[PDB]
RNA sequence: AAUGUUAACUCAGAACUGAAACGGACAAGGGGA
RNA sequence: UUUGCCUCAGGGUGCUGUAAACAUGAAAGUAAACUUUACGAUCUGUUGAGGCUUAUCCCUAGUGGUAAAGUGU
């Protein structure tokens, strides 16, 4: 079976559970769950948001 | 005179009285029925409360805009503790009801059906079912002679075995089971092999029936009428309180009406649930059983990071369609559908896709160890 | 009096209570265990211990206290509470 | 039981009776006390203590108003009443008017300026 | 042109001021009715995609204000199940002007627009601007 | 035209920062036709 | 009501979230001596780590306890 992956999150995308947000613009934007677009949607970065793998990438810890 | 809008009563009145249930398991007050056609097998099964979750599937009803693609669903995985059979109930007709012969106990019982016996079990001599399981082959020779030229409705006595969960009841729970089947003369054979064992659920629970579940709600204790039966809220502007029914009858008949909503007791009512379709076969142990040849991982019926307010479990899976009632560590009573059907659900065909593994307790990230450990390596 | 270890969870036991009543139920519930661990109808907390509970607050006595208990011979029997300090509870397994 | 001694002691330390003090034992002396004088030797030998009023510290704005100084919270938002009631500006002139008198005396002390050029200005 | 038309969460009761994110002229839909709503007592008539929305509008051209005209309600931002795995929702609330026979009367939407209505209307497909 | 002792709380712009958020509690007009 | 239970602890799962310390480290820029020396919202490396986590979460023949047996038939 194949999983997508999200937006803001990086893990895989299990059907059954999930939602969907869009913006104005048109853009796609899929996440997992509303705490998966909570922080997304109340305009927050990903480079300060610790407990993620983008912090990671921003702080070169891999 | 009359009311100025209509709107329908607040509840059903076919649930009344709704006081607590007199016992905690539930009791199946009708059997699926039988027919001389039909060729002679087993009735129903039992067993605790064990998941009600999704799996994903596909449509394939002629004209629905899903179809071919892709669908989500929800049916419930069923747990078996073996139940073990060890008795036998033999019932016949009467104008007054159907009425029992005898029951035929089994040469050796179990130390949990013995507890059910029991209020203080740990003081007790344990002296039941002592001298009444010695008795000779030829009583039973004698009166199961009796019971096929007599008795129109058999049943089987079966009790859970508790010590196989985390529950902390070490009493089982009984049961009795009918048996359905044709005629009379073909069931003397094959009610003669299976009178001691434990029970496996894979000779009749097959895929593409349908099955009913039975069991007691949650308690709430002592609710208003807005929770009860969902009454209007009156205005914040009311005097003594807005949590109520306002008029409770009319001036005549001088009395109040059983269709009142009242305050009182809520939940821990005994409920029957319909139409669920059985749709998949499986097992315990083995390992192949619950994913699918598209997906090939590794996991089964197993948890993860413990059932909240239940524990880990360790015995068999099958599936079924719908969610049950109850709360957790409640027995669960399975039954089958009283009568099948033909119609398109009824003869369709039924797959899966997947089966989610994760931590169904709240909100967690990962649904295998195994990928928890590996995606993070070398931590502390 | 006998040597054993064990502790009282007190957060398990006043986190049912209201904010104002949070120590005194502390320390009736620790009566109570003491009691009922001692086989004692007479139990008597030491002034130490009241000081101990209450020095946090009304609101958030203690999370935990290590016993390990010690009666006395002069019903005829009583029980004086007390308890035993450390940095850290963990790894400090219940035994005699 | 002990509330004579204890108001009788209220009068000779001139203190209030929440203030009067022993030990955890003996708590019996102090009705053996039935005499001032008695309290007045125990004071003297040391079991008699007024509670020392408790730790009231200072520099947490002492240390502030250096910080204000600095010049962190020299915004516009730690301000509650309006600008005369901070300091009055009716203050602030009077204060001016004493300095320039002052100095328009001075200078006709010292002869720096004339009538003509004095009272112009 | 068949009438498979799956459910959805309910929002936007009657009296609901939504954004038009159209063409037409008009700015924004205030809520008065929405179609196929049958009888509760107290229930509100609230919105749903696959039916129509009888709206005014308050603020836009003249000629659209000051009557009773169709909407079709295409961006919420309550969720909405779909079969799917995951809803779906937005951050404005937002409806396009059309005609009682399901056509749109405007030519262009400006944000993401509702797929479930371009072949129940088969002319709101062509009239597409950018689907999500 | 100059250089020494000693007592304000008003302003200002550059920073960076901190969970893009702040008369932080208390106290304290809803406006318009 | 002694393959049980209570308790505590170990572990698990989580919850917020990175928990104390170190700093001739940076640390806006600040002040004191003949290059060094008195603060500084934080991060940086241990730190995707502490505190809490059943009281109605899960596992543990882990261990401390599990007590007097009164009433009716």
């Amino acid at each position: 079976v194949k999983t997508e992956a999200c937006s803001f999150s990086e893990y895989r995308i299990y059907p059954g559970r999930g939602q969907k947000y869009i913006a104005r613009d048109g853009k796609v934007y899929f996440y997992l769950s509303s705490k998966f677009a909570s922080l997304a949607l109340q305009k927050k970065k990903a480079a300060k948001l610790r407990w993620t793998q983008t912090w990671r990438r921003n702080n070169k810890k891999t | 005179s009359h009311r100025k809008f209509e709107r329908p009563r607040h509840g059903s009145l076919g649930f009344l009285p709704r006081k607590r249930c007199k016992r905690l398991r539930g009791k199946i007050r009708s059997f699926p029925k039988d027919d001389k056609e039909k060729p002679p097998h087993f009735t129903a099964f039992m067993g605790y409360k064990a998941g009600m979750t999704h799996i994903v599937r596909e449509v394939d009803k002629p004209g629905s805009k899903l179809h071919k693609k892709e669908i989500v669903e929800a049916c419930t995985i069923i747990e078996c503790a073996p139940m073990v059979v060890v008795g036998i109930v033999g019932y016949r007709e009467t104008p007054k009801g159907l009425r029992i012969l005898s029951t035929v106990w089994a040469n050796h019982v179990s130390d949990e059906f013995r507890r059910r016996y029991y209020k203080n079990w740990y003081k007790s001599e344990k002296k039941a079912f002592t001298k009444s399981l010695n008795v000779p082959e030829a009583t039973k020779n004698c009166l199961l002679k009796r019971i096929e030229k007599y008795c129109t409705v058999l049943r089987a006595i079966c009790h859970t075995q508790p010590s196989k969960t985390p529950l902390r009841m070490k009493k089982a729970h009984i049961m009795e089971v009918q048996i359905n089947g044709g005629s009379m003369k073909e069931k003397l054979e094959f009610v003669k092999e299976m009178l001691e064992k434990n029970l496996p659920v894979s000779t009749v629970f097959n895929p593409n029936e349908m099955i009913d579940v039975i069991s007691v709600t949650k308690g709430h204790g002592t609710k208003g009428v807005v929770s009860r039966y969902g009454v209007k809220r009156l205005p914040r502007k009311t005097h003594r309180g807005l949590r109520k029914v306002a008029c409770i009858g009319a001036w005549h008949p001088a009395r109040v009406q059983f269709q009142i909503p009242r305050h009182g007791q809520k939940g821990y009512f005994h409920r029957t649930e319909r139409n669920k379709k059985i749709y998949r076969i499986g097992l315990k142990t083995d390992k192949n059983s619950a994913s699918t040849d598209a997906d090939i991982t590794e996991k089964k019926i197993t948890p993860m990071g413990g059932f909240p307010h239940y524990g880990v479990v360790n015995e068999d899976f099958l599936l079924l369609k719908g969610c049950v009632a109850g709360t957790k560590k409640r027995p669960i009573t399975l039954r089958k559908n009283i009568v099948p059907q033909v119609s398109r659900d009824a003869l369709a065909q039924v797959s899966l896709k997947f089966i989610d593994t994760s931590s169904k307790i709240g909100h967690g990230r990962f649904q295998t160890s195994e990928e928890k450990v590996k995606y993070y390596g070398p931590l502390k | 009096p006998v040597t054993k270890f064990i502790t009282i969870n007190l957060s398990k036991l006043t986190h049912k209570v209201c904010y104002k009543r949070k120590a005194p139920r502390a320390i009736k519930e620790i009566r109570s265990i003491a009691g009922k661990l001692m086989h004692t109808k007479d139990v008597r907390l030491d002034v130490k211990l009241n000081k101990f509970i209450w020095s946090k607050g009304v609101r958030n006595p203690p999370k935990r206290v290590r016993v390990k208990l010690e009666r006395k011979r002069n019903e005829k029997m009583y029980t004086i509470v007390e308890h035993v300090m450390v940095d850290s509870y963990k790894g400090l397994v219940n035994e005699c | 039981s002990l509330t004579l001694q204890k108001r009788l002691a209220a009068s000779v330390l001139k203190c209030g009776k929440n203030k009067i003090w022993m030990d955890p034992n003996e708590i019996s002396e102090i009705s053996l006390a039935n005499s001032r004088f008695s309290i007045r030797k125990l004071y003297k030998e040391g079991l008699i203590l007024k509670k020392p009023q408790k730790v009231h510290s200072r520099a947490r704005v002492r240390l502030y108003k250096l910080a204000k100084r600095k010049g962190r919270h020299m915004g516009i938002g730690k301000r509650k009443g309006t600008k005369n009631a901070r300091t009055n500006q009716k203050t602030l002139w009077i204060k001016r008017q004493r300095v320039l008198r002052r100095l328009l005396k001075r200078l006709r002390d010292s002869k720096k300026v004339d009538r003509h050029l004095y009272h112009s200005f | 042109t068949l009438k498979n038309k799956m459910r959805i969460t309910l929002s936007l009761p009657v009296g609901a001021l939504i954004n038009c994110c159209d063409n037409s002229g008009g700015k924004n839909l205030y809520i008065i009715a929405v179609q196929g709503f049958g009888s509760c007592l107290n229930r509100l008539p609230a919105a749903s995609l696959g039916d129509m929305v009888l709206a005014t509008v308050k603020k836009g051209k003249p000629d659209l204000r000051k009557k009773v005209l169709n909407a079709i309600i295409c961006r919420q931002s309550k969720a909405w199940r779909r079969h799917e795995g995951y809803y779906i929702y937005f951050e404005d609330n937002a409806g396009v002007i059309v005609n009682p026979k399901g056509e749109m009367k405007g030519s262009a939407i400006t944000g993401p627009v509702a797929r479930e209505c371009a072949e129940l209307w088969p002319k709101l497909s062509s009239a597409a601007s950018a689907i999500v």
